[PDB]
């Protein structure tokens, strides 16, 4: 089989592929008994998540990590069963060297591949083509997916995160008061069609946080722009959301008609963002590992002995 | 008594979805018959008088052209034998850039006629025998084929008399002008080295004009407008940076460090005081024109207006190359002032209106340079893309000619007497293989075959007219389009002529496609994938 | 409406009484008639189908009932007694099986006519004790220096396995490894065969040419193709820490104003890594062995200094040259002293086995760990083979453990079992019957041996309780390839008595599990 | 049964049953693979489930491509997996040895045979047939002729006989070139390049290096004639620090100088390269290439092509080792010390531009200790026909070097062999003669199965056959056009002995603990 | 690489981690001067370093 590895910025989510859920969430998933099957997990317990905003600081830890999500929390062998990371969209390439030396070279992985998490999103809604809105606790990103590929050159990034979310509601100080504002946030948060209408009963515009970039719909609006003018009926017809951030306040038709305003009168935009299985890029990339086509992508470990970070970054420099 | 189990072993144990197909009749037929259905589906485009399709891709996309490879690429192609053929017409497009449905037609007639031959009892491999040896005649007959040769590539009456073939089967109505147009543009590239690159032909497509308003630019054009107030420059000093016409930046990362209310009050000052000094050099070594590949500040482009400097900004990389090659300058990626060999020179540069559209125009006055561009003026974007097509047909050949000056007649002639000679060289050998020879010889019969049928005419008439003419003698007789009744005349001339290297390599692609598409006995289909296509193709 | 009111969560099933203890009783059975016929020299091979795509072919009890699933709860207690059995002695993983079987098949007969399970088991302690008893008594001391000896001793324990027919072969490798693999340190005997002892399997080639190696062997490259591949004396080093540049744990954020600063701090990283190569070239090493990264800068300045480097081997394969090569692993080559440096090793090469380069560390004189160099047809058949060579150090390690020898062939069942029928007759009480039923039930090892063979059971087995009822036949037992009875000093078939009491205790303990188990209860969650 | 009682959705085949499911998979696998042996069988072509072409006559090719769920079919193929990675050869061989043992023993364990016996003649013959190996393997001093022999007999299976004649000079050619005097061959050192423009008996040996990329600053050379080459494994593009510093500056004259300050670093590294060229070819005759593993930013790129340096970046890890064999120079991960003895030379470098993709070609090596096999071809499945053919054909006279022995081929050591153990037969003690039959007549089916493919009567070439070597001893095998005995060793039909070896050997094991399997179960759920 | 016997047994039962010394949450490093932040990092093991050696 292939294991799944799911970084996703969450937890490890490690697994199989066929297996319909992870089988291995380590960060925040026996005793009296007779051996070290607790003191060398009682040392993981305690040990930092190394992935911040969505990129690894500290490898060592990660290592050590995947290392304790193989031995385990699987109890398998790496050195027989191919592997598919994930990785954020934009993510630089040295740590893409890093990840694919320590597997090739430490855990001694015949072949594996990194896709990202916004591709194995989409995956797992079942559609191979539509641009992703991935909206987490660190980064927003918006990718345009062809052909089930993040295509590199249509990605824009803008930043407002459940961070940059919360933050005018604090100001509307203390760690407990500002996750009481929090919670509020976690809880019900319903987007605003209008939010003159929301208000008389009482992202989208930067001057509202304070911002002067863009919005989140003028954001996938224009990496949809940036791509062919054919596939924009699909990218304008598949957007799909992703993250907590965005679900929260379950943004669906405020985004939807502003980005039907933006683009011609022509496409019918329709966003599909109801699934929320809490390991949909796990299932993507269960779905991308028990297909054969993942076996024609796989970066072999003959491959890499022979190219390096050459076959990781697939050449084409 | 009712249901016929799966044999035991290979039929059990093969997956759920999957095809397996063994023997002449289950593989070696069907394959056969898949590419005969492909020519069958490109045989009405072939020649002046063949007819255009409109092909709608998965995309909606729209192509309107009777040029075999573009077709074959927007086609579907399902079938993989029929893959097969199309990866030849492919690899022909790429070595050749024409006779894409020559490959298509010959393969397809070439598998036709071993299905006979198979029929009447030989077997794949002498049928392979005689197809390789018949091909390795062929590529002994051709050079002595060769009637013309190009004699000089400098000229252009010489050169649009050559290209007019190529752009004739597309755009039959119209190709004096086009000839003479792609003549222009190619003789203005072509240095004194033997060189001569293709991509240095651009081909800018505006609208509304009908085709004899296209035109060719010794320069650039660049559907672009300026970014200051200046637009017309009439000697111009062009200076190129791949930077942005902004101030430089950090690598890691920059933060304004205040600490005193003196520093606050200077910074901005600072700032524009640096920008006005940077373009104030550049201007001083005399640029006049200024083309950055990346973006424009405002204060740069404030004092890109002051100091009368016309500021055009590329997105593209290889646009900016090709400008850099037009206009002899160097891409600095500092936007320091350039040295007297990095600035490049233009007769003029200038922003007009074709049309619609707003262009940038580069334009020398000389009639050289190392890329010229062919503005293509049209009622419709398929038509332009078509002429489009057509253009890249006479560039290639101009290419090809180039490469190798040799020339053999078209409309059939050499068709015509490679199967000639190629039957009268079967009717000597002795054994199985006389059988496949002979057929190889017949296949040819298929080109003028296919230009008879769309010219309107019995192909039989005029296969025995030419049959007859060349017993008689002439080599360079083919058949005559301008004639409501079958008939033939002199190729050469009436100057219709084709390319040595186009002919060698269309024969030798397709036989090597039938020959590869013979040799399959077992075919084992997967179950379709529903994978996010090839990894490496994108 | 008016919602259920239980006591109990629906889903909640209870079953009571005979129809429980059949019930276990019959799993156990099942259990035991699923690997009867793995038992003895004459066995089969069975061909398992694991969920992850493989496959598993085997003769190993715990193997097969390891690959098995079930939901009943007595046969998951019997996979866990063949468990238990595996791991401590390595054998008997399915005698064990098929004797638990036989017991509490036994058993049921008594609890059928109406006796208690507390009066069975304490039968079946009773019978225990003296089972126990008796192979103390009838046991032989091994002098372990008689390597022949030992290469009999580990026969007797592979003769039943796929690796039978490369025997001679497969008993010396297992032999070697065990005798590199025992340390001692402070006054503590180990014999670490799981860490210590590393079986590497390598498709292609013949199983006649695997070796155990005098040293490690691991699947690695040189770093730089400048670096040599074949030392003769190689002094080694081996590391925890990475040779690479890393962040320090704190903020250590760095405010450049100056423009020097930046230049000087690459090169400040830089002059840290040439201090760290050069307090490791300070001991003039041959070769450096990394847990963690190596990087290129790193590898400039060890080429310099002609010195090999290997990138990032595992923490096991880093204890294991350690052993080998009789080097100590550190972490600051600022802490790096001459005791620490490994010498020992008497050649390092790096050979390329097909397509793959494997760095080997072999040569070694007294090496306390070693690499089992396993070549064969395929990954399946270099698993049993891996799985038999570990039965056999298994019992190599029982062995010099405890020295004691008890007769194989069903001997030593057939001697036990006679020895409790006369001590039986003594008991005047009502445990009697179950006390005699299990000397009766310890004869199923011959009658499967026999059934394996092809043979008569009948006839063969009342010759053989026959014989056993005389004076000096404690040793008799059964041939698993002819059918007939031997004296068991004439064949051959000797197993470790530590082997067999593990084995009789998991059956009989196993037994009066399920014996007292009555009133099963589910569906409740977690 | 057992199984079912405990966990109600497991498959099982038990005894007979289970020896039924074994056998038929593995003839399945022979009908299949029955064609694919010799110079006259037949190409299969495989469609993937996106639509890609392989045409292949390779055994473990096929094997991986056909659409199969079988466990006995599994296991076939992991043991031809293991042929395939160890000797190149013999993969299809190997299938068909397993089938017809598994056919054979069939043949007497439905007379009620137990298969125990049938195994112990598999291991008695086994022993035989390899005695008789070593007696018949003919130890020869590897010349080019010997090498260009075997190589023919394994690309004419693998390939058209042109295409088959063209590659045989280039393996040969390319192995001898890379090869040490008593030293084990690096295979690695002959890099394997496709191209996708021109005919398929296009393909070549460069006695140097072609790379998959070239210099990216078009201002740079495409043309080299007398080049220094310096292999380095050096950042020359921007590195930002571990610590993450960050710049802080006050003015835009200050964030001027910290721009132009901040590449310091990598402009000293540019800078000693500079010099070492201009202190190593002080004019323009000669030129110098640098071939990094790593990075070149934009400014070393048009630093370097200022002075004239072709700059290729972010090239192959084994591309250095590769290119300090075959130009001579040592490669670098740092330029501390640099000196023109790090330099290598190459007698001519040049690039090359196909469709969109661009080669750099390093050739006129003095003496290149590595090599490059230049796949031509105008589709993408005739260039992974060639580089099948062309790993088989490499393997092949690898095995021939290091095994100064070959061994006949055609069949001929399988007949001879057949023969041998059916005089050694009555040396075996019990009813295993029956195992050793079958071995015999599993031998045969390689002799058979040519003549199967080349359109003959199995049974009346082999008995012709036979008859050959009973007469006069003479290793005869099958003359594909005629039918009738050839003496292999006469024509030049070479075989391994290491794979002969590996066939017995690997055969014999899996054949005899397939017989031994009674029970298949699939009860993990 | 530790033994696994020990006979006079002298034990020490800590209540906290050796590990790599890491400042705490209100400590920051901010380097002006580079030179200082090669021993900054080493004291970073070498405090540890310190404690087990008093043990
Ligand atoms: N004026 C003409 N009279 C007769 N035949 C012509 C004429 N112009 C072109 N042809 C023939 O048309 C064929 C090429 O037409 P085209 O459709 O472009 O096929 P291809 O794509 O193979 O070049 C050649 O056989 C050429 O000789
Ligand atoms: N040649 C032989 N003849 C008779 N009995 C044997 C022979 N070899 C081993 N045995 C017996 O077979 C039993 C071992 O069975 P085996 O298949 O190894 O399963 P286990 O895992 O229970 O050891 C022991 O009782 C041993 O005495
Ligand atoms: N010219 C030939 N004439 C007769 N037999 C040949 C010839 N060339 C190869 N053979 C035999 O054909 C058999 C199969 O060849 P090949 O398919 O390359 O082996 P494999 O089946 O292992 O792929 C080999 O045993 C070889 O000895
Ligand atoms: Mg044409
Ligand atoms: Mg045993
Ligand atoms: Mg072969």
């Amino acid at each position: 089989a292939a294991l799944v590895i799911d970084n996703g910025s969450g937890m490890c989510k490690a697994g199989f592929a066929g297996d319909d859920a992870p089988r291995a969430v380590f960060p925040s998933i026996k005793d009296s008994y007779v051996g070290d099957e607790a003191q060398s997990k009682r040392g993981i317990l305690t040990l930092k998540y190394p992935i911040e905003h969505g990129i690894v600081t500290n490898w060592d830890d990660m290592e050590k990590i995947w290392h304790h999500t193989f031995y385990n929390e699987l109890r398998v062998a790496p050195e027989e069963h191919p592997v598919l990371l994930t990785e954020a969209p934009l993510n630089p390439k040295a740590n893409r060297e890093k990840m694919t030396q320590i597997m090739f070279e430490t855990f001694n992985t015949p072949a594996m591949y990194v896709a990202i998490q916004a591709v194995l999103s989409l995956y797992a809604s079942g559609r191979t083509t539509g641009i992703v809105m991935d909206s987490g606790d660190g980064v927003t990103h918006t990718v345009p997916i062809y052909e089930g590929y993040a295509l590199p050159h249509a990605i824009l990034r803008l930043d407002l995160a459940g961070r940059d979310l919360t933050d005018y509601l604090m100001k509307i100080t203390t760690t407990a008061e500002r996750e009481i504002v929090r919670d509020i946030k976690e809880k019900l948060c319903y987007v605003a069609l209008d939010f003159e209408q929301e208000m008389a009963t009482a992202l989208f515009q930067p001057s509202f946080l304070g911002m002067e970039s863009c919005g989140i719909h003028e954001t996938t609006f224009n990496s949809i722009m940036k791509c062919d003018v054919d596939i924009r009926k699909d990218l304008y017809a598949n957007t799909v959301l992703s993250g907590g951030t965005t679900m929260y306040p379950g943004i669906a038709d405020r985004m939807q008609k502003e980005i039907t305003a933006l683009a011609p009168s022509t496409m019918k935009i329709k966003i599909i963002a109801p699934p929320e299985r809490k390991y949909s890029v796990w299932i993507g990339g269960s779905i991308l590992a028990s297909l054969s086509t993942f076996q024609q992508m796989w970066i072999s470990k003959q491959e890499y002995d022979e190219s390096g970070p050459s076959i990781v970054h697939r050449k084409c420099f | 008594a009712l249901h016929v189990p799966k044999a035991p072993g290979f039929a059990q144990m093969l997956k759920e979805g999957a095809k397996h197909f063994s023997g002449l009749e289950e593989a070696v037929y069907r394959n056969i018959q898949a590419c005969k259905e492909l020519a069958q589906t490109t045989r009405t485009a072939y020649g002046p008088n063949g007819m255009n399709k409109m092909v709608i891709n998965h995309l909606e996309k729209l192509f309107v052209t009777n040029d075999a490879a573009t077709i074959l690429r927007e086609l579907e192609v399902q079938h993989p034998a029929a893959k097969m053929i199309v990866m030849a017409s492919h690899m022909q497009e790429q070595e050749v850039g024409d006779g894409t449905n020559f490959v298509l037609v010959f393969a397809g007639a070439l598998l036709e006629l071993a299905e006979e031959l198979l029929r009447i009892g030989l077997s794949v491999s002498e049928v392979i025998e005689g197809y390789e040896i018949a091909c390795r005649k062929a590529h002994e007959i051709l050079p002595n084929l060769v009637c013309c040769s190009a004699k000089n590539l400098r000229d252009i009456d010489e050169v649009s008399s050559l290209l007019r073939t190529s752009i004739m089967s597309k755009q039959y109505g119209n190709e004096v002008f086009l000839a003479k147009l792609i003549a222009q543009a190619c003789v203005s590239i072509f240095p004194d080295s033997g060189h001569f690159n293709v991509d240095n032909i651009r081909v800018c497509k505006i609208l509304g004009s009908g085709i004899s308003s296209s035109s060719v630019l010794h320069g650039m054009v660049f559907k672009k407008e300026t970014e200051g107030d200046v637009t017309s420059v009439k000697d111009a000093k062009i200076a190129v940076y791949s930077c942005p016409f902004d101030g430089m930046i950090t690598e890691t990362k920059g933060t304004v460090l205040i600490k005193t209310a003196e520093e606050l009050m200077n910074f901005s000052k600072g700032e524009e005081n640096l920008m006005d000094a940077q373009v104030k050099a550049i201007a001083d070594t005399g640029a006049n024109v200024v083309v950055t590949g990346g973006k424009v500040a405002d204060m740069a482009l404030h004092y890109a207006n002051k100091y009368n400097i016309m500021l055009v900004r590329l997105n593209s990389k290889w646009d900016l190359r090709r400008l850099c090659k037009t206009v002899g300058a160097t891409a600095l990626p500092r936007l320091t002032p350039p040295v007297l060999e990095e600035m490049g020179h233009c007769d003029s540069v200038y922003l007009s209106e074709v049309g619609d559209t707003q262009v940038v125009v580069f334009k020398h006055e000389k009639e050289d340079g190392a890329i010229s561009t062919i503005v293509l003026r049209g009622s419709t974007d398929n038509l332009m893309d078509d002429i489009e097509r057509a253009v890249d047909d006479g560039v290639n050949t101009f290419k090809v000619l180039t490469r190798d000056k040799r020339l053999v007649p078209g409309g059939g002639a050499t068709e015509i007497e490679l199967a000639k000679q190629i039957t009268s060289y079967g009717e000597t050998c002795p054994g199985l293989e006389q059988y496949a020879i002979k057929k190889f010889a017949e296949a040819f019969e298929a080109i003028p075959r296919a230009l008879a049928e769309n010219s309107g005419v019995k192909a039989n008439e005029v296969i025995s007219k030419l049959y007859a003419v060349h017993q008689e003698g002439n080599k360079n007789v083919g058949l005559d389009i301008e004639a409501e009744v079958p008939a033939v005349k002199d190729m050469l001339e009436a100057g219709i002529l084709d390319t040595y290297l186009g002919k060698y390599w269309a024969i030798k692609l397709a036989t090597n496609a039938a020959v590869t598409v013979l040799r399959v006995d077992q075919i084992i289909m997967a179950k379709p994938a529903g994978g996010p296509k090839p990894p490496s193709g994108k | 409406g008016h919602r259920p009111v239980l006591v109990l969560s629906q889903n909640t099933k209870r079953e009571s009484g005979r129809k429980v203890q059949s019930g276990n009783i019959n799993a156990a059975k099942t259990i035991a008639d699923i690997i009867r016929t793995c038992l003895g020299p004459k066995s089969m091979m069975k061909m398992l189908l694991d969920p992850m795509g493989g496959i598993v072919m085997t003769n190993d009890g715990n193997a097969i009932l390891r690959e098995i699933q079930v939901q009943h709860p007595a046969a998951k207690s019997m996979i866990e007694i063949s468990r238990t059995q595996d791991e401590e002695v390595g054998d008997g993983t399915t005698s064990v099986i098929i004797l638990a079987g036989e017991m509490l098949s036994v058993a049921e007969h008594f609890l059928e006519q109406q006796m208690h399970p507390t009066v069975v088991i304490s039968a079946y302690r009773k019978a225990l004790d003296d089972m126990i008893s008796t192979l103390k008594k009838i046991s032989i001391p091994v002098d372990i220096s008689d390597s022949d000896m030992m290469l009999n001793i580990i026969n007797s324990s592979i003769t039943t396995k796929a690796i039978s027919r490369w025997s001679s072969l497969a008993c010396n490798i297992a032999l070697d490894a065990v005798k590199m693999v025992q340390f001692e340190e402070n006054g503590r005997k180990e014999i670490d065969i799981k860490k210590y002892a590393r079986v590497e399997k390598i498709p292609g080639g013949i199983i006649e040419d695997s070796c155990v190696l005098r040293g490690v062997m691991i699947n690695k490259d040189v770093t730089h193709p400048r670096m040599r591949r074949y030392i003769k004396n190689p002094r080694i080093v081996l590391l925890d820490s990475s040779l690479e540049y890393k962040k320090g744990e704190s903020q250590t954020d760095i405010e450049i104003t100056r423009e020097e600063d930046f230049t000087r701090i690459l090169q400040m990283e830089e002059e840290y890594i040439q201090q760290l190569c050069e307090d490791i070239i300070q001991l003039k090493p041959d070769v450096v062995i990394t847990e963690k990264g190596i990087s290129d800068l790193a590898q400039h300045y060890l080429m310099r200094a002609n010195i090999t480097a290997i990138r990032r081997v595992r923490k096991t394969d880093n204890n294991r040259i350690a052993r080998a090569c009789g080097a100590r692993i550190v972490s600051r080559p600022e802490e790096l002293r001459e005791d620490d440096v490994g010498t020992g090793a008497g050649l390092l090469e790096i050979k390329k086995i097909g397509d793959e380069y494997f760095t080997f560390i072999t040569d070694c004189k007294d090496p306390k760990a070693c690499t089992i160099l396993l070549r064969g047809a395929s990954k399946e058949i270099l698993s049993e083979v891996e799985r038999n060579l570990q039965d056999a150090m298994q019992v190599c390690r029982n062995v010099l453990l405890d020295p004691q020898l008890v007769p194989g062939g069903g001997a030593s069942e057939m001697a036990v079992a006679h020895a409790l029928t006369e001590k039986s007759k003594a008991m005047t009480g009502v445990e009697q019957w179950p006390y005699r039923a299990v000397a009766q039930a310890l004869e199923v090892i011959p009658r499967t041996l026999i059934q394996n063979c092809g043979a008569s059971t009948i006839r063969l087995l009342t010759s053989l309780r026959a014989k056993h009822t005389q004076e000096n036949c404690e040793t008799w037992g059964v041939n698993g390839e002819t059918g007939t009875l031997v004296d068991m000093k004439e064949l051959g078939i000797w197993e470790p008595l530590a082997v067999k009491l593990q084995t009789y205790k998991t059956a009989v303990e196993t037994a009066v599990l399920l014996l007292r188990i009555d009133d099963i209860v589910s569906g409740h969650k977690k | 049964a057992a199984v079912k009682t405990l966990n109600p959705k497991a498959e099982v085949a038990r005894a007979q049953a289970a020896l039924a499911v074994n056998i038929s998979a593995a003839r399945g696998l022979q009908d299949v693979l029955r064609t694919n042996l010799g110079p006259k069988g037949t190409m299969k072509m495989l469609v993937s489930g996106a639509g890609d072409i392989k045409l292949t006559k390779d055994g473990n090719v096929l094997l991986h491509e056909m659409q199969i769920q079988h466990p006995t079919a599994s296991l076939i193929a992991k043991v031809a997996t293991a042929q395939d990675d160890i000797t190149g050869d013999g993969t299809t061989s190997n299938v068909l040895i397993i089938g017809e043992l598994l056919k054979q023993a069939d043949l007497y364990i439905s007379e009620g045979l137990h298969p125990r016996i049938i195994t112990e003649g598999f291991e008695a013959a086994k022993e035989k047939a390899l005695q008789f190996l070593e007696e018949v393997k003919v130890s020869r001093e590897m010349d080019r002729e010997t090498l260009i022999d075997v190589a023919r007999t394994s690309l004419r299976t693998k390939v058209h006989a042109e295409l088959a004649d063209v590659l045989t000079e280039a393996v040969v050619d390319s192995i001898l070139a890379i090869k040490k005097q008593d030293e084990p061959i690096d295979l690695f050192m002959i890099e394997i390049m496709e191209m996708k423009h021109k005919s398929e008996t296009d393909t070549s040996l460069i006695r140097g290096l072609v790379l998959d990329h070239g210099a990216r600053h078009p201002d740079m050379k495409k043309r080299v004639e007398d080049a220094y080459i310096l292999t380095c494994n050096v950042s020359l593009e921007y590195e930002k620090t571990e610590v993450n510093s960050g710049f802080f500056y006050k003015s835009a004259e200050e964030r001027e100088k910290l721009v132009k300050a901040e590449r310091k670093f990598i402009e000293d590294r540019v800078k000693k390269i500079i010099e070492l060229k201009r202190k190593v070819c002080g004019d323009s005759d000669k030129g110098f290439v640098v071939i990094n593993q790593k990075g070149i930013d934009p400014f070393s790129l048009d630093a370097l092509s200022k002075e004239g340096i072709v700059a290729l970046r972010r090239a192959k890890r084994r591309n250095m080792e590769r290119l300090t064999l075959a130009c001579g120079g040592v490669a670098l991960n740092s330029f501390d010390d640099l000196s023109p003895d790090c330099l290598g030379h190459a007698g001519l470098v040049y690039e090359y531009t196909l469709g969109e993709e661009k080669f750099t070609f390093i050739e006129k090596c003095n003496n290149p200790r590595s090599v490059t096999l230049l796949i031509k071809g105008p589709n993408k499945h005739t260039l992974t026909q060639i580089k099948d053919a062309v790993r088989d054909g490499l393997r092949a006279v690898k095995n021939a070097i290091d095994d100064g022995c070959v061994v006949p081929g055609a069949g001929a050591v399988e007949v001879a062999m057949a023969e041998a153990l059916i005089k050694h037969k009555p040396s075996v003690k019990g009813r295993a003669q029956l195992g050793v039959q079958a071995f015999a007549d599993a031998l045969l089916i390689i002799p058979k199965v040519l003549a199967q493919n080349s359109g003959f009567d199995l049974q009346e070439t082999l008995v012709k056959i036979q008859a050959e070597h009973s007469e006069s001893g003479q290793l005869v095998g099958v003359d594909l056009n005629t039918g009738e005995p050839m003496v292999a060793a006469e024509v030049g039909v070479w075989d391994n002995y290491c794979v002969k070896k590996q066939l017995l050997h690997s055969c014999t094991v899996i054949a005899t603990n397939i017989l031994l399997v009674d029970e298949i179960m699939r009860a993990g759920m | 690489g530790m033994p696994k016997r020990i006979v006079n047994a002298k034990i020490a039962c800590l209540d906290f981690s050796l590990q790599k010394t890491k400042m705490k949450l209100g400590v920051q490093v901010v380097i002006t001067d580079p030179e200082k932040l090669d021993q900054i990092r080493q004291r970073e093991s070498d405090i540890t370093k310190e404690r087990i050696q008093k043990i």
